[PDB]
Parts: C-alpha cells; sequence; structure tokens
RNA sequence: UUUGCCUCAGGGUGCUGUAAACAUGAAAGUAAACUUUACGAUCUGUUGAGGCUUAUCCCUAGUGGUAAAGUGU
RNA sequence: AAUGUUAACUCAGAACUGAAACGGACAAGGGGA
C-alpha cells in the first residue's frame, strides 16, 4: 500500500504490439496511451513495467476486442536499471489485463511476471504465477 | 497570434553568454560564509580529478524500498597532491566591494610557484621573487597588527605542486582559498602557525558534510543549434538543410532578441556542481583505508591498467559523492558547502561496504594485478 | 579456374546456388532436343543399315 | 652524416587521412621529419624508398621503416633517406 | 565479501556493472556485462567458444 | 624547450581473438601398386598463443635528437 | 552378344566440416484486399 515505486527505464512507445501470455483469452496488446505521462510536446508516451498501459486487443477473444483496457506491461526488451547494480531485460515483449483498480483480470500468466505490481495492487501478489 | 501548442523554451538564459571562459583554473565567485560563534578553521580546499566511481552501500532512511537491501550509488574520490600555502591576503569591506588592503609572502618560496609568473621560463633568468623575501620582520609585525585592525576576511594564497602528477604542465595552479571562524583577536593567532608548510586535506575535511565542486567543462568547437541547446531537428524535406531554427524572431520587435538559440561555441565553460556531501576520510600510503573490514582484502587507492589519458594516481584520497565536470588532467577546485543543512541526509551517517579496484578502461576483466596473475598462473 | 572445372566435375559446387539463369539459358532445351533426334536418328537409320529391324516394326519405334 | 638508430611510425602519421592520400601523406612526412631531424632544408627522397612506400598500395602504406640516416656536404648540406630492413622490431632499442 | 558465479563464464559478480537477461522460459541467467550475455544471446556454444575456460573444461586442457 | 620534450624501444593494460611450422596424424572420404603409396573446408600438442595497440592509452635519468635566435619594448 | 580410341553439364543421395551462416561483391519484382 506504499508508492516506493523504485526508477524504471523508459521503452515501448505507443502504437507497439506486445504479446498478451495470460489466460485472458487475448494474444496481443496495442499500447494506446500509458497513465502518469504529463505534457511534453512531440514525446510519444511509452510504457514503464510498474505503470498501467492503456491498450486494445487485436488478435484474441471478440469478447475483449474492439475496446481499451488496462494492461501491466510485465517482460520488457530493454534493459531497466536497480540498486542491485545489475539492470533486467527479457526477449517477449508482454501484458497481462487488469482492471482499472489495478488487479489481475486473468488467473495465470504463463512467462515471467513483475514483482513491483505485486505490492502495488496487492490482488497481484497472490496470482504471481512464476516471478523471475 | 498565440503559438497553438506551449512548451519550455531550449536552454537556460541563466548561462550567458555561452562562450569560451578566459582561464582553466575553476574560480570561486562566493565562500561560505562566518559566524562568530563557530570556531576560525578552514574554508576550502583544491585537488585533481582523482575518479567519479561507485561504492556499494545500505540505506538507512525510513520506510525506503531498498533500506535494509544492498544498494550501488555514485560517489567520488579526489586527488589531493598537497597545497603548498605560501601567501595571506587581506581584505576590508568599503563600498565598492572588498579590497586588498596587502599580500605577503612566505620568506621561502617554491620554484614551480615562481614558473608560474613566466611564459618563457626556460630562458628567463628566474629574477622573480628573488629580492622580494628579505624583508624583516618589524614590517610584518606591522601590517599584519593593521590587518588585524583594519582587515576582515583572510585569505590564502596556496600553489598546487604539478611535479607529483604526471602532466606535462610545470607551472603551478595559484589560487587563494578563504580563512572562516571568529573574531579577529582569536583570528590573528590562529593564522600564525601553518604559513609555510604543505596542505594535507584531512586536517578540516571531516565526514557528513556538504562539498561543492567547480571546473572548466569540455570543449567542442563552434556547433550548431541542435547540439548548443538540442532544438527540434527540421523535417527531411528542408530545402537549406534541416539542423537549424526556423524562425529567429517575430517580425517586432525588428531585432534579433538574446534569447533566439543561435550556433557558436559550446563546452569550456564555467560549472560549478552543488549539495555534494562529503563522506569518508583517507590518506595516500596507507593500505586499507578505502577497503572495509568486511571486504578483507588488499587494495589501496591504486588504480589498474592505467588511467587513460591521466597516468597513474600517487596521492591522498578522501570520499565525496557525485562526478565531476571536465575532462582527464583538467584541475577541479573543492569548496565546503554555503549554508549547512539539517535534514535528514544533511545529517546522515554514512559507510561504504566495498571498493572498486577494477580496469577502469572499458570493459577489462580483472580487478586488480595479483587477482590477473593467480587466475592463470601456469603460462607462457 | 581450371582447378575449379576440376573440382565442378568433382562434385562439389553442385550445389543449386550458382545457377544465375534458367533451365534453356546454360543449354538450350531446342538444341538438346535437336541432338537427341540426331542421335536416335543415326541408330534408327544403322538398324536399317543392319536389317536387325524390318522397315514394319521400324516406322513404329 | 651522424650515426643514429631510430625507426619511423607511419601509421601513427596517416593515422588521419583518407585512402586517397595516404601514400603521398607519408612521403610528404617521411620528407618533414627528414628535413626536421638533420636541420636541413634539401631532402631529396629515393625511388627504391617510394617503391616501398608504394607497392603495398595507397590505401595502407607500410606501417613502419627504420631510419639510420646519413648527410652529405655537397645551402650546402643536404640529405638523402635511406632505411634498414629486419623481420622483428620489439627489442631493437634507439642509439648512437 | 560473497560474489556469485557467472552463467555462461565462471567469473564472480561484482555489483555495480552487471545487467540481465532472462529467455522465455523464465530461468534467471546471470552474466556480467553485454559481451558476457550476448555471446549467449548469438545462440553460440560455449563448448566451441575457445577464449573461455568452458573451452578448457571440455578439451581437458587444465 | 635538457630532473624536461619529440622519437624509439622494454614492457603494461587491451582489442580482436588461437596467430608463422611440424605431421609413418586424424583429416568426411577420394585413387595406385603388390600391407604400403598421391589430396582432404579443421583441429589437435608447442597455441588462452600472433597482428595491431596513440596518432588525443599508461610507465621507463633507457637510450638517438633537442636545432638559427629573428622581432618589439 | 561382348571387349578397345576419343568430345558434355544436368541430376541425385552418404559425409562431416565452417563462428548455424552463405544468388557471399556486382547484378536484382515488395506484396495483398
Amino acid at each position: 500500500t506504499l508508492k516506493n515505486k523504485m526508477r524504471i527505464t523508459l521503452s515501448l512507445p505507443v502504437g507497439a504490439l506486445i504479446n498478451c501470455c495470460d489466460n485472458s483469452g487475448g494474444k496481443n496488446l496495442y499500447i494506446i496511451a500509458v497513465q502518469g505521462f504529463g505534457s511534453c510536446l512531440n514525446r510519444l508516451p511509452a510504457a514503464s513495467l510498474g505503470d498501467m498501459v492503456l491498450a486494445t486487443v487485436k488478435k484474441g477473444k471478440p469478447d475483449l476486442r474492439k475496446k481499451v483496457l488496462n494492461a501491466i506491461i510485465c517482460r520488457q526488451s530493454k534493459a531497466w536499471r536497480r540498486h542491485e547494480g545489475y539492470y533486467i531485460y527479457f526477449e517477449d515483449n508482454a501484458g497481462v489485463i487488469v482492471n482499472p483498480k489495478g488487479e489481475m483480470k486473468g488467473s495465470a500468466i504463463t512467462g515471467p511476471v513483475a514483482r513491483e505490481c505485486a505490492e502495488l495492487w496487492p490482488k497481484l501478489s497472490s496470482a504471481a504465477s512464476a516471478i523471475v | 497570434s498565440h503559438r497553438k501548442f506551449e512548451r519550455p523554451r531550449h536552454g537556460s538564459l541563466g548561462f550567458l553568454p555561452r562562450k569560451r571562459c578566459k582561464r582553466l583554473r575553476g574560480k570561486i565567485r562566493s565562500f561560505p560564509k562566518d559566524d562568530k560563534e563557530k570556531p576560525p578553521h578552514f574554508t576550502a580546499f583544491m585537488g585533481y580529478k582523482a575518479g567519479m566511481t561507485h561504492i556499494v552501500r545500505e540505506v538507512d532512511k525510513p520506510g525506503s524500498k531498498l533500506h535494509k537491501k544492498e544498494i550501488v550509488e555514485a560517489c567520488t574520490i579526489i586527488e589531493c597532491a598537497p597545497m603548498v600555502v605560501v601567501g595571506i591576503v587581506g581584505y576590508r569591506e568599503t563600498p565598492k566591494g572588498l579590497r586588498i588592503l596587502s599580500t605577503v609572502w612566505a620568506n621561502h618560496v617554491s620554484d614551480e610557484f615562481r614558473r608560474r609568473y613566466y611564459k618563457n621560463w626556460y630562458k628567463s633568468e628566474k629574477k622573480a621573487f628573488t629580492k622580494s623575501l628579505n624583508v624583516p620582520e618589524a614590517t610584518k609585525n606591522c601590517l599584519l597588527k593593521r590587518i588585524e585592525k583594519y582587515c576582515t576576511v583572510l585569505r590564502a594564497i596556496c600553489h598546487t605542486q604539478p611535479s607529483k602528477t604526471p602532466l606535462r604542465m610545470k607551472k603551478a595552479h595559484i589560487m587563494e582559498v578563504q580563512i572562516n571562524g571568529g573574531s579577529m583577536k582569536e583570528k590573528l593567532e590562529f593564522v600564525k602557525e601553518m604559513l609555510e608548510k604543505n596542505l594535507p586535506v584531512s586536517t578540516v575535511f571531516n565526514p557528513n558534510e556538504m562539498i561543492d565542486v567547480i571546473s572548466v567543462t569540455k570543449g567542442h568547437g563552434t556547433k550548431g543549434v541542435v547540439s548548443r541547446y538540442g532544438v527540434k531537428r527540421l523535417p527531411r524535406k528542408t530545402h537549406r538543410g534541416l539542423r537549424k531554427v526556423a524562425c529567429i524572431g517575430a517580425w517586432h520587435p525588428a531585432r534579433v532578441q538574446f534569447q533566439i538559440p543561435r550556433h557558436g561555441q559550446k563546452g569550456y565553460f564555467h560549472r560549478t556542481e552543488r549539495n555534494k556531501k562529503i563522506y569518508r576520510i583517507g590518506l595516500k600510503t596507507d593500505k586499507n583505508s578505502a577497503s572495509t573490514d568486511a571486504d578483507i582484502t588488499e587494495k589501496k587507492i591504486t588504480p589498474m591498467g592505467g588511467f587513460p589519458h591521466y597516468g597513474v594516481v600517487n596521492e591522498d584520497f578522501l570520499l565525496l559523492k557525485g562526478c565531476v565536470a571536465g575532462t582527464k588532467k583538467r584541475p577541479i577546485t573543492l569548496r565546503k558547502n554555503i549554508v549547512p543543512q539539517v535534514s535528514r541526509d544533511a545529517l546522515a551517517q554514512v559507510s561504504l561496504k566495498f571498493i572498486d579496484t577494477s580496469s577502469k578502461i572499458g570493459h577489462g576483466r580483472f580487478q586488480t594485478s595479483e587477482e590477473k596473475v593467480k587466475y592463470y598462473g601456469p603460462l607462457k | 579456374v581450371r582447378l575449379y572445372k576440376l573440382a565442378k566435375r568433382k562434385g562439389r559446387h553442385m550445389g543449386i546456388g550458382k545457377r544465375k539463369g534458367t533451365k534453356n539459358a546454360r543449354t538450350n532445351q531446342k538444341t538438346l532436343w535437336i541432338k537427341r533426334q540426331r542421335v536416335l536418328r543415326r541408330l534408327l537409320k544403322r538398324l536399317r543399315d543392319s536389317k536387325k529391324v524390318d522397315r514394319h516394326l521400324y516406322h513404329s519405334f | 652524416p651522424v650515426t643514429k638508430f631510430i625507426t619511423i611510425n607511419l601509421s601513427k602519421l596517416t593515422h588521419k587521412v583518407c585512402y586517397k592520400r595516404k601514400a603521398p601523406r607519408a612521403i610528404k612526412e617521411i620528407r618533414s621529419i627528414a628535413g626536421k631531424l638533420m636541420h636541413t632544408k634539401d631532402v631529396r627522397l629515393d625511388v627504391k624508398l617510394n617503391k616501398f612506400i608504394w607497392s603495398k598500395g595507397v590505401r595502407n602504406p607500410p606501417k613502419r621503416v627504420r631510419v639510420k640516416l646519413e648527410r652529405k656536404r655537397n645551402e650546402k648540406m643536404y640529405t638523402i633517406v635511406e632505411h634498414v630492413m629486419v623481420d622483428s622490431y620489439k627489442g631493437l632499442v634507439n642509439e648512437c | 565479501v560473497k560474489t556469485e558465479a557467472c552463467s555462461f563464464s565462471e567469473y564472480r559478480i561484482y555489483p555495480g556493472r552487471g545487467q540481465k537477461y532472462i529467455a522465455r522460459d523464465g530461468k534467471v541467467y546471470f552474466y556480467l556485462s553485454s559481451k558476457f550475455a550476448s555471446l549467449a544471446l548469438q545462440k553460440k556454444k560455449a563448448a566451441k567458444l575457445r577464449w573461455t575456460q568452458t573451452w578448457r573444461r571440455n578439451n581437458k586442457k587444465t
């Protein structure tokens, strides 16, 4: 319930399509916006692991298609720095469908998941499938 | 008419004009103030560019998300070839600024310091400071009595010794360092002892205090607007090139404003970095100052593989947070902070965990020569 | 390339990736048909020379 | 004439110039170094010397050629450049 | 001090320098810098990789 | 501008990375004589060793050179 | 029924090998509704 949310490395601008890797029924997300982004002239909003991202579904169940939803981007392809003296980065670009309050709408995520959202929203800690 | 999308301007007007600095050393506009209650001691220092490196630590800030967990930080270690104190200068306040009452030199002076007063030393008769160091002490006593009666700001001419450093330069850099503290009556006796000897940094520099760094940034010659102020590149379709500001002002006023970014010199500017807290005190000859009792390996301030464009370091070291400006072999100036604070990190006591020894040039593999030799052993 | 011709007869560069022309570009298929017709027709004439085959099966074959 | 043992490193002299003028830059640097070191203005190269640094090509002249140079009395002073060829350069210090 | 061992190579890890590469399967893969990760990233074999101690272990040249 | 400096070299940290040869060695398997005899992308042991490494890398009272002093006050 | 002289470039499968990469340069269609 604390928002000590730690530095993040910036990547995945608006207009990127990424994998879903969950049983929500979606296949690929399409980033349309991220929250917490302020006002810069030509800056494209881009995703952070601990930030919700407004996204659409391009392939998947018609139930969750044709509309905007919130997704937690879990696995990045850019090295994010940490006080541990060592960045972290992945190959799959992935995000999990969540409700605006924060909790995950799916049941399990196939690949590794981000631990920061587990304590940002307490209902993701219980459902964390296989954290790196 | 108005802009449809208002956005912040480019660059800061507070660093104008973006022109080449007149000198190489870092001048000081302002020294930290003085108080009657506080005791008379030193007020600044100087040295060179030893390193702006990392160190591993552990935060003690309550409620921090890292806190107990080990962290990595960024601090600096200073190069201090001891400065020789050679001169004393008195200043008195007047409605026209603080004016020099007089300066007094040490009865014996170094050759490196005197070499600075020349442009062709190899061809001169080295006659500077020859017959000016044979004055009676009655004049000195009278003038220091005058200093006590009239002067209110006391500064010490100190000069570095580049012979210790691997620099090609043989002239000594000369500056003046303020002395801050109590009243004149105590100050007179407190400034009667150190008038000739060289300067050890650990004399006043203490852990858990804030300092500032003064230097001259690197140089790049003339550069375009896109580099000097980071203006937006024009679209590729632009006729007479794209690396320029499109509109340099409206029709009226019928002149180019001074706020318009233009091409010119970037770099070789005067820079001061504030809020740089000092953390630890060490030496040059000793063998375990940088390392800790939890590290139990062998190493001193010594680097590995040489320093790229800096040679080797054979002088003192301390610890202080941050990174520095300038280039290699560039003189750096160290000031104390102006107004000390009582905030949590302002009074925070600190302690390190591990100290780097590695090949600071790029991606190396061995932190120490002993490790490199041992890990292979029998070879060609 | 004399040694290379020996090596291509040896059979290393027989890969399908040194061919910058079509089948008919390397060798003329019409000329191949002409050559085949000539070589089988010489035999067909020699069969009549030796009378090994009769004309009734000769026009057939 | 005077007996001296040095070499010349054309790598550090043609490091900055483009391929099109690497060999002529090497020639010019050799001439300049010979004249400057031997305190004379009339330095005449040799056809063999031109051959040696043009043979490897314009893109890459030979990196290093050893100099043990002799003058000639006949304004009056003039020099002709010469070279020493050896397999390995490591271990061969400069001297008289 | 305690420093863990490298995954691809056998060198100790010094905090303040490294990064982390993880594949799809989520297994931890710890290295030291971009080369120490990219040698594995370019789908090459440490047995063939001559200039690492893994090749020495494979070719019994201790 | 002679406890310097330029050049060169002894190295050093390095970079690619394994370098110049040997093979009654293997060398996919090939062909010529009455078991041996003519090639064969590579490695194996010398080879975690060469080539390059300041021109804007580091150290060396290591040695070669370091020159005409022309102008103004 | 068979054994001797003398001129092709088209296919095919077993190898291992090379930094798992190759019409190696030059030369050359982006497709679809």
